[PDB]
RNA sequence: AGUAAACUGAGAGUAGAGUGCUUAGUUGAACAGGGCCCUGAAGCGCGUACAAAGUGUACUGAGUGCACUUGGAC
RNA sequence: GGACCUGGCGGUGCUUCAAUCCCUCUAGAGGAGCCUGUUCUGUAAUCGAUAAACCCCGAUCAACCUCACCACCUCUUGCUCAGCCUAUAUACCGCCAUCUUCAGCAAACCUGAUGAAGGCUACAAAGUAAGCGCAAGUACCCACGUAAAGACGUUAGGUCAAGGUGUAGCCC
């Protein structure tokens, strides 16, 4: 079992790329979807001023280099995951997405919790859902901004918890406690359906990697 | 057994902490995925704070030579009827064909700019363009 | 407040069985009789002399075998024979069982002029209902 | 878990053999409600709660769903909504959103199930607004000119909301009649209704004028009679027993109504019906409770 | 107490000549609203001012809102006429005795 | 509301002993709409307190006069 | 001394309220007699109960007995490996009352930069809560109503005279 685990756990950690996911977007790709379009300046968050492109007419600009760096890595670290076979959970409460995000979960397998976020479905897991609960592995925020304009308590929960956490942060988010944060637009259609679909990818791209790895080592 | 101090490192430090500890019995399922590929910065937890002096918030507005053209464009002729396609990359509306051919005859050797604009705006009337005046 | 016959509610440690966990109101509904005769029903007699050998049995086996009885006895009267049904720890020695169950069969046969027999079902520990 | 379940079933079939075996039925044909039966028999008690009795069912019957864990053996849970904790509520939830979509891309008989019926529908603990939300969006799916693919699947939430004619029989003679009893209060009555007959109402072989010296309780026996205005086209013969003066009158009333519904028009019997004629009177009286003199007279209280 | 009596007399005058004019609001001017009297609680935690109802139900409901919405308003302005040094809480409550009277004069004409 | 009211039986207990108690049954209605002073329960809330206020200045015998502050309310 | 947090209080008004606070319907108590309980007087001569939550109450009940009272007389290891109806309910068990004609009580868990403290928003914003209780379930004749149930606490509430019992004291 040692060579097994060996051989399918820690090869792909050789490899900067090796679910090949920076292919599955493109710079021109993300500025087709508007990924780059923020809120006004006012609204802007000190802390996303390093993300933020520019200004036009008191428009925020999200540097969509930066912005291709953050996903090349933060789709890399999920496609991880998804290949250890951990838990992934998306989450984000913007109703007009609920729908959606629920649908892509389903597709890919991955859990989803886009409903009212009951206090402490985290750090009261185990009495909420049972001393042998397993918790998620990896969450993606697609949306880290709840219903009021506050960040969203599940955050704050994950970091306490220690649970990696890759986020579709906006320019008035709050990117300070996101593991691996995706600096873009959360409220464009297209852009959350570029992340969706880009995840959704990410994520059957890594279990059929996973599932043909297993089978090349048992044939032998 | 995972610390719960979430203002106090990152979760990949206060996990390498522990492990290192002992306290960890085993380092989780993520903490590989992350040591090799950790995000451009730290998840350091920290709060924001507002500017009080002359500090000031270093994002530059984006403006372009060609903003200036746009500008007495508008206000010359305003926006028209040529109404912004904006789904289309490659759309180039007629305030887009007022700046090109600014340039291009900038670029010839003309060089006054009160010139340049008539002489533009003649040279979009020959084009065929209805350079429709606002006012 | 209601006194008889239930178990007031404290910190969640104190275990309590079917029994002690069901009050009187209950009793035909949820909880049988721990005595069955038919001195009671309606047109019958002796019902003062069957709640006198009903106590006197009950006391009777609860000084015998103390410390050991995990369950209240069950007195069932078929004809003119008696059952006693324990439920008992698997603390005290068999032995030691089996020659408490003989002699006090035969000393309340004797006493009583009726045959007399008990039956004692084993547990390991008392058996928890709910905790109070 | 699975594992103790499939235990328990291969428990409950042995058991089952058992039984069929100590009843001497075929275990191959031997049901669930013969080992029903049997286990009545041969367990007798007498406790009022279907529930406290004994039981031996199918461990699916038997034993609570619990949820089922949720999660496998590997530990990742099945419902991929399951992390919202309501996790069969939010995919019913989820389906009629999808349904919705679906029909806004193409385009005095029933209720709603209640609450705690779509609790147990759902195997979930829902909230009030919960429950709101759901009918509400069940209600949006009505209006949203539901087809039959669609109303196939809103009926599974829907729920619905005549006396009986008796046989007309025939005497030695030939003669119809038709047979009716009703009971009020403490009294009993039984009422023969001829198709024919000159008015006579023949009470307990009295005639009734002289059985009931009440004209109150004339204008009962009068009552059905005169609403269907058959009075005179019937002979009635009503042997009552029990009770006062009063609830021996309201008795006879209803067994001559019952019987006359055989002879009358169904529109006649519905009108009846709804008139109180044919509705069994639930009013009785109310046992004195111990300390206060009356079902509801509370002894004079004291200072 | 006379010191009450008079403060309920000063407080309706007072009260009166507000509601004389558009001071406090166009709107609450053209309601034209009467005041029946005015009773300040004995420990002086509230005054209440009774004013006549109407027989439209409309627009006795509409006069009781805008009343309410300009009864802080109200106080306001008393205690900076100085009117009063302190004012508690003014709440305006309908005064229907006089329907009475009205309708006892219908049936017995 | 088969409620009140009225009436009539039965039972517990004793040797006996109630107009007491318990219980069964019979006939069997009237109002049900207003308000909150009185009782109590709430919310809106207010103000008490235990586990308008003040500074300066002057008269008078605690108030007043003038100015100032909110370390008060609107 | 400064700044804060919580509990208590009004002889605190407005608005909602309640066989249901007042009116509204019916039937009654008080006025007369008698039955009956209690208090004061009396008696050589009965204990307890004592505003709602005592007052045909402990008592489903006193001519002796009952009886624990008074008077008188009599007995001394005493029916009991004695006994005690003698104090202590302000030690208790046991059984109850009152709100309750309530619905809340709640362990165990999880923000204030980890202070006392706090934990609400459904187009939801940190609460979950086992368990108890209401509820639900059950008896009666329904699915109704009445019964039954009625948690934690409130009055040092009562009951040592149902019985048991800590404590006090008597044993010619
Ligand atoms: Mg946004």
């Amino acid at each position: 079992s040692t060579d097994f685990n060996d051989k399918i756990l820690n090869e792909p950690l050789k490899h900067s790329d090796f679910f090949n996911v920076k292919e599955l977007f493109s710079v021109r790709s993300l500025f087709d979807a508007r990924v780059h379009l923020g809120h006004k300046a006012g609204c802007r968050h000190r802390f996303m001023e390093p993300y933020i492109f520019g200004s036009r007419l008191d428009h925020d600009i999200i540097d969509l280099e930066q912005t291709a760096t953050h996903l090349q890595l933060a789709l890399n670290f999920t496609a991880h995951m998804a290949y250890r076979k951990g838990i992934i959970l998306f989450i984000s409460r913007n109703r007009q997405f609920s729908y959606l995000i629920e649908n892509m979960a389903r597709d890919c397998g991955e859990y989803a919790h886009t409903r009212y976020f009951r206090g402490g479905m985290l750090t009261n897991a185990r009495l909420l859902f049972g001393p042998t609960v397993r918790l998620p592995d990896l969450i993606i925020f697609l949306h880290t901004l709840n219903n009021i304009f506050e960040p969203h308590v599940a955050v704050r929960d994950a970091a306490k918890m220690n649970i990696p956490t890759v986020g579709i942060v906006d320019t008035n988010c709050n990117p300070c406690l996101i593991t691996y944060p995706v600096p873009g637009n959360d409220d464009s259609p297209l852009a959350v359906h570029l992340y969706c679909r880009l995840f959704q990818t990410a994520i059957t791209r890594a279990k059929e990697k996973r599932q043909q790895v297993e089978a090349l080592y048992r044939l032998q | 057994a995972g610390s719960r101090l979430e203002t106090v490192g990152s979760i990949f430090s206060r996990t390498r902490d522990l492990v290192r500890a002992g306290v960890l019995k085993e380092k989780p399922l993520w903490f590989d995925v992350y040591d090799a590929f950790p995000p451009l910065r730290e998840p350091v937890f920290q709060r924001p704070r507002v500017r009080y002096g002359k500090a000031k918030a270093p994002i530059q507005d984006i403006w372009y030579h060609e903003d200036r053209i746009r500008a007495k464009f508008y206000s010359v002729y305003g926006s028209g009827q040529r109404a912004f396609d904006l789904f289309n990359p490659n759309f180039k509306s007629t305030c887009q064909r007022f700046v090109e051919k600014y340039t291009e005859l900038q670029k010839l050797g003309e060089t006054d700019e009160e010139k340049l604009f008539v002489e533009t705006g003649k040279a979009l009337l020959a084009e065929g363009v209805i350079l429709r005046r606002v006012g | 407040k209601n006194r008889a016959a239930r178990v007031r509610v404290s910190k969640g440690d104190k275990p309590v069985t079917y029994e002690e966990a069901h009050a009187p109101h209950y009793i035909a509904h949820r909880k049988g009789w721990l005595s069955l005769h038919t001195g009671n029903l309606d047109g019958e007699d002796h019902a003062a002399e069957r709640t006198v050998e009903d106590v006197f049995l009950r006391k009777f086996m609860w000084g015998t075998f103390p410390g050991c009885l995990a369950d209240q006895l069950v007195l069932k009267r078929r004809g003119n024979q008696l059952e006693i049904c324990a439920v008992v720890l698997r603390q005290l020695s068999p032995h030691k069982y089996y020659f408490l169950v003989g002699y006090s069969e035969t000393l309340l046969s004797y006493f009583y002029k009726c045959p007399v027999r008990l039956h004692l079902q084993t547990v390991p520990s008392k058996v928890v209902y709910k905790y109070l | 878990t699975e594992d103790f379940i499939k235990k328990q079933i291969e428990e409950f079939n042995i058991g089952k053999r058992h039984l069929a075996n100590m009843m001497g039925e075929d275990p191959e044909t031997f049901t669930q409600e013969d080992i029903d039966r049997a286990i009545a028999y041969l367990f007798p008690s007498g406790l009022f709660e279907k529930r406290a009795r004994p039981v031996m069912k199918h461990p699916e019957q038997i034993f609570p769903r619990q949820r089922a864990i949720q999660w496998g053996e590997d530990g990742r849970p099945f419902h991929y909504l399951f992390y919202t904790g309501k996790q069969s509520y939010y995919s019913l939830m989820h389906d009629v959103y999808g349904m919705l979509l679906n029909l806004e891309k193409h385009q005095i008989g029933s209720r709603w199930l209640i609450k705690e019926e779509l609790e147990e529908m759902l195997v979930e603990k829902l909230s009030d607004l919960d429950y709101m939300q759901f009918i509400r969006l069940l209600e949006k799916l009505l209006t949203s000119q539901c087809g039959a693919a669609e109303e196939e699947f809103v009926q599974r939430f829907r729920r619905s909301v005549k006396q009986l004619i008796e046989p007309v029989q025939y005497d030695e003679q030939g003669m119809a009649f038709s047979k009716s009893e009703g009971k009020r209060k403490t009294a009993k009555a039984e009422a023969i209704v001829y198709k024919h007959g000159s008015g006579r109402i023949k009470v307990n072989g009295i005639d009734y004028q002289l059985y009931f010296p009440i004209t109150q309780d004339r204008e009962q026996l009068m009552f059905p009679f005169h609403f269907v205005d058959r009075l005179g086209k019937h002979d009635v013969t009503c042997t009552v027993s029990g009770g006062g003066r009063s609830a021996q009158a309201g008795a006879i009333r209803l067994a001559m109504a019952k019987a006359l519904c055989s002879f009358v028009t169904e529109d006649e019997v519905e009108w009846m019906r709804q008139a109180g004629l044919l509705t069994t009177d639930p009013r009785v009286r109310e046992r004195k409770k111990p300390g206060q003199e009356g079902a509801r007279r509370k002894f004079t209280w004291k200072k | 107490h006379a010191r009450l009596r008079a403060l309920n007399g000063l407080l309706y005058k007072a009260l009166t000549d507000l509601l004389c004019t558009p001071e406090v609001s166009q709107e609450l001017y053209d309601l034209n609203v009467e005041l029946s009297k005015v009773s300040l609680t004995p420990d002086f935690s509230a005054c209440r001012a009774y004013w006549k109802t109407t027989l439209s139900a409309e627009q006795n409901a509409h006069m009781e809102a805008v009343l309410q919405r300009s009864a802080a308003h109200m106080r306001h302005l008393l205690m900076s006429q100085q009117t009063l040094r302190n004012v508690p809480p003014i709440v305006f409550v309908q005064d229907k005795g006089n329907a009475a009277l009205a309708e006892l004069d219908q049936l017995l004409a």
